[PDB]
C-alpha cells in the first residue's frame, strides 16, 4: 500500500483558495484575484516541500447569489449571468465595471447563467522558464522572481439592475494536474507571517518534556 | 592524492556527488576552461568554543577571485558547477562535530517582519558571514535573522540533512568533499542577481579541549568551478 | 628580475597539550638534470 | 510585554514564611525569568536564575516556582539580612523589561 | 574574581554629548556578553543594550528608545568598554551600571550576574 504517497496523489487535490463578494449596482462591484500559491496556509506548506514544480491548472467557481433589501413594489428579476475574465501575464487590466478591458479579444472569458453546472476552465503551464520556482534567492527588490506570473481573474455581472440590488459570492477552487516535482526540501517549522516573503519569528524546535529520562 | 588543476595543487587522501549526476556541458555559448578551472582557496575561518556557524553564497564568494571575477562582469549569462573541499585540522585531543551542507536556493528572512535584507548583509564578498546563538533584534531596519536553531530560513535545523551533506567528525574523519551540479529552472542565468547555491557549516557538538591545547581549530574551504560556459560574442 | 619563492601562512600551527609549538623548516636545492653550462672562467670566491 | 509585581510594599517579622508574585501580561518561557536583589544604595545582585535555580553564594532559604504567566518567589524563614528590594526580569522579545519592585521591610 | 569599575560620569548640558567607560579585570574579556543597565533615582531599572563576544562577531543590540542616540563599542587592545551618548535630554539623568553575562548550560539564558559599582550622570 505504497501508492498514496506518490506525487500525483499527494498534490492533485481541490482546495478553496479565494472567497469574494461583488454587487451589481454599486459601480465598484467586481472581484479580483492574482493567481498565486501563497494564499492559504495549508496548501502553501504542501507546496514548499519541493523547490521546482511544473503543473497544469484547473479552476472551478461555485457562484451563488443573494437578494439585497430593495425598496418596494414587486421585485422580479430573470436569471442572472456572470462573466469570469482571465487576463494572461502582461495584458490589459480593468479598473471599473464598464471598461474597455472587458470587451477585448485576447482575454479568454466564460459566460455562465445561474441554475446549471459550475463553470470549469483549465489553464496550461504558462511560463518562459521550464519550471515554476517556489523559492528565489536573488533580486528582481529581494526574492520576487518575476518569471512565474500566471495571471489574474476578474468577475462581474452582465445584467443591469432594474428594481433590486443583488450581491453574489464566489469560491474559486484550485486543482493541479500532471504534477512533477524536483529537489525536495525540509518542511517549514515557524508560522506564516506574510504573503510575499519568507519572514518569520524565531521559535523553539520542539515542545518540551520534563527530563531526559 | 596530490591532484592538480591549472596552476594550483592540493593534497587529498570519500566524495559525495550531488543528486546523483555529474557536472557536464549542455545565441551561441563559449566555453573557457584553461583559466577558470583552478582551486580558489578562500581564507580560513576560526572555530572557537562558543561558535555558531558560517555561510557563503556561492557565485558571489568568487566575485573578486582573479579571472573568474572578470568573466562575471564581462559576460551577461553563464552556468557552472562546483567542487568543494572542506578540511579542518585538529589534533587527537580536540573533540567536536561539523555539518557541511550545500543548500540550493536558500532564501533568508529579514529581522523586521515587513522588509527584506539588504545586499551587504546577505553575502560578504569573499568573507564568511556568521550565525549567532541569540536572536537578532526587531528594532533594526534590515538585517538577516540569524538564529542558528532555525538556520535563517525558518526551518528546523535538524532536518537540514535532506540536502547533499557530509559529516565531519573529529574523532574519525577530517575532511569533506562535495560535487554540485547546476540546479536552476532556466538553462542559463545571470550571475549577479542570483545566488543558486549556499554552503553552510554548522557545529552541532561544540569544540572542547583541555587547558594547554590551542584554543582554535581553523577551517579551510577550497572551491573549483567545473564545466563553466558563458554566453556572448 | 628573475622570480620569487615566497611562502605564506595559511592557518596557524594547531598543537595539543604538552607539545612545543615552535617548529622549524629546512629547505633543499638540486639541479633538475637537463641543464647545461658553457664558457668556463675562474671563481670569485678567492682573495 | 510588561511585568507587574505585587505587592509593592510588604512587611514581615523574623521567623515567618513570606512570598511575593510577579505577573506577566503575555506568556513568558520558564527558562527566561530571573530574580534580583538590590540592597539600600548598592549595586544589584543576581538571586535566582531560570525561575527555580539558586545563584552562587545565596542561602538555601529562597526558592522560586511558578510557570506560564505567573511566577512567585517564597522565603521559608525571614532573617535580618534579607530586607531589600526584589525585581523580576523576563524575555519574550526585545527589550528586556524589569519589574516594578517589591520592597521587604522588617518588623 | 570579577572586578568591574566604570567612570566618566558628571554634569553635562542638555543637547550635549558624553562618553562613559567601563573597565573589566579578572577574566577573559573576549568571551562574555557585556550589557548596560541604567536606573533613575529610586525607580525601576531600564535596559539599554549589549555587545556580543568575539565568537559571534562583536555585534550590538540596542533598545528601542535609545536606538540611534547611544553607541556601544569596545577597544581592541586592552579590556575596556565604551558607551558614546549623543543628544541628551532631561530624562537621561540616571545611574549607569555595567553588567556581565555568562553561559549557564551551553545555552545563553539572559541573566546578568556581575554588576559594576555604578556611575552617575545628571543633566540640567
Amino acid at each position: 500500500s505504497r501508492s498514496e504517497s506518490s506525487i500525483e496523489n499527494f498534490l492533485c487535490r481541490s482546495a478553496c483558495v479565494y472567497y469574494a463578494t461583488y454587487t451589481n449596482n454599486s459601480k465598484k462591484g467586481f472581484a479580483e484575484w492574482v493567481i498565486n500559491t501563497r494564499q492559504v496556509a495549508q496548501l502553501r506548506r504542501k507546496l514548499e516541500l519541493f523547490t521546482y514544480l511544473r503543473f497544469d491548472l484547473e479552476l472551478t467557481f461555485v457562484i451563488t447569489s443573494a437578494q439585497q433589501p430593495s425598496t418596494a413594489s414587486s421585485v422580479d428579476a430573470p436569471v442572472q449571468t456572470h462573466q469570469i475574465m482571465y487576463v494572461p501575464p502582461g495584458g490589459p487590466v480593468p479598473t471599473k465595471v464598464k471598461d474597455y478591458a472587458w470587451q477585448t479579444s485576447t482575454n479568454p472569458s466564460v459566460f455562465w447563467t445561474e441554475g446549471n453546472a459550475p463553470p470549469r476552465m483549465s489553464i496550461p503551464f504558462i511560463s518562459i522558464g521550464n519550471a515554476y520556482s517556489c523559492f528565489y534567492d536573488g533580486w528582481t527588490v529581494y526574492g520576487i522572481n518575476t518569471l512565474n506570473n500566471m495571471g489574474t481573474l476578474y468577475m462581474r455581472h452582465v445584467n443591469e439592475a432594474g428594481q433590486g440590488p443583488i450581491k453574489s459570492t464566489v469560491r474559486i477552487y484550485f486543482k493541479p494536474k500532471h504534477v512533477k516535482a524536483w529537489v525536495p526540501r525540509p518542511p517549514r517549522l515557524c508560522q506564516y507571517e506574510k504573503q510575499k516573503n519568507v519572514n518569520f519569528s524565531p521559535i523553539g524546535v520542539t515542545t518540551s518534556r520534563t527530563d531526559i529520562i | 592524492r596530490s591532484i592538480t588543476l591549472g596552476n594550483s595543487t592540493i593534497t587529498t587522501q570519500n566524495v559525495v556527488v550531488g543528486y546523483g549526476v555529474w557536472p557536464e556541458y549542455l545565441d551561441q555559448p563559449t566555453q573557457p576552461d584553461v583559466a577558470t578551472c583552478r582551486f580558489y582557496t578562500l581564507e580560513s575561518v576560526q572555530w572557537m568554543k562558543n561558535s555558531a556557524g558560517w555561510w557563503w553564497k556561492l557565485p558571489d564568494a568568487l566575485s573578486q577571485m582573479g579571472l573568474f571575477g572578470q568573466n562575471m562582469q564581462y559576460h551577461y549569462l553563464g552556468r557552472t558547477g562546483y567542487t568543494i573541499h572542506v578540511q579542518c585540522n585538529a589534533s587527537k585531543f580536540h573533540q567536536g562535530c561539523l555539518l557541511v551542507v550545500c543548500v540550493p536556493e536558500a532564501e533568508m528572512g529579514c529581522s523586521n517582519l515587513n522588509n527584506t535584507p539588504e545586499f551587504s548583509e546577505l553575502s560578504g564578498g569573499d568573507s564568511a558571514r556568521m550565525f549567532t546563538d541569540t536572536q537578532v533584534g526587531e528594532s533594526n531596519a534590515k538585517k538577516v535573522q540569524t538564529a542558528v536553531w532555525n538556520a535563517g530560513m525558518g526551518v528546523g535545523v535538524g532536518n537540514l540533512t535532506i540536502f547533499p551533506h557530509q559529516w565531519i567528525n573529529l574523532r574519525t574523519n577530517n575532511s569533506a568533499t562535495l560535487v554540485m551540479p547546476y540546479i536552476n529552472s532556466v538553462p542559463m542565468d545571470n550571475m549577479f542577481r542570483h545566488n543558486n547555491l549556499t554552503l553552510m557549516i554548522i557545529p552541532f557538538v561544540p569544540l572542547n579541549y583541555s587547558e594547554g591545547s590551542s584554543p582554535y581549530v581553523p577551517i579551510t574551504v577550497t572551491i573549483a568551478p567545473m564545466c563553466a560556459e558563458y554566453n556572448g560574442l | 628580475a628573475a622570480g620569487y619563492v615566497t611562502c605564506w601562512y595559511q592557518t596557524n600551527i594547531v598543537v595539543p597539550a604538552d607539545v612545543q609549538s615552535s617548529c622549524d623548516i629546512l629547505c633543499f636545492v638540486s639541479a633538475c638534470n637537463d641543464f647545461s653550462v658553457r664558457m668556463l672562467k675562474d671563481t670569485p670566491f678567492i682573495r | 510585554n510588561v511585568l507587574t509585581q505585587s505587592p509593592p510594599i510588604m512587611s514581615a517579622s523574623p521567623g515567618e514564611k513570606v512570598t511575593m508574585t510577579c505577573r506577566a501580561s503575555s506568556s513568558v518561557s520558564s527558562s527566561y525569568l530571573h530574580w534580583y536583589q538590590q540592597k539600600s544604595g548598592a549595586s544589584p545582585k543576581l538571586w535566582i536564575y531560570s525561575t527555580s535555580n539558586l545563584a552562587s553564594g545565596v542561602p538555601a532559604r529562597f526558592s522560586g516556582s511558578g510557570s506560564g504567566t505567573s511566577y512567585s518567589l517564597t522565603i521559608s524563614s525571614v532573617e535580618a539580612e534579607d530586607a531589600a528590594t526584589y525585581y523580576c526580569q523576563q524575555f519574550s522579545g526585545y527589550p528586556l523589561t524589569f519589574g516594578a519592585g517589591t520592597k521587604l521591610e522588617l518588623k | 574574581e570579577v572586578k568591574l569599575v566604570e567612570s566618566g560620569g558628571g554634569l553635562v548640558q542638555p543637547g550635549g554629548s558624553l562618553s562613559l567607560s567601563c573597565a573589566a579585570s579578572g577574566f577573559t574579556f573576549t568571551d562574555y556578553y557585556m550589557n548596560w543597565v541604567r536606573q533613575p533615582s529610586g525607580k525601576a531599572l531600564e535596559w539599554l543594550g549589549f555587545l556580543r563576544n568575539k565568537a559571534n562577531g562583536y555585534t550590538t543590540e540596542y533598545s528601542a528608545s535609545v536606538k540611534g542616540r547611544f553607541t556601544i563599542s569596545r577597544d581592541n587592545s586592552q579590556s575596556i568598554l565604551y558607551l558614546q551618548m549623543n543628544a541628551l535630554r532631561a530624562e537621561d539623568s540616571a545611574t549607569y551600571y555595567c553588567a556581565r553575562s555568562r553561559y549557564y548550560g551551553g545555552t545563553y539564558r539572559y541573566a546578568l550576574d556581575y554588576w559594576g559599582q555604578g556611575t552617575s550622570v545628571t543633566v540640567s
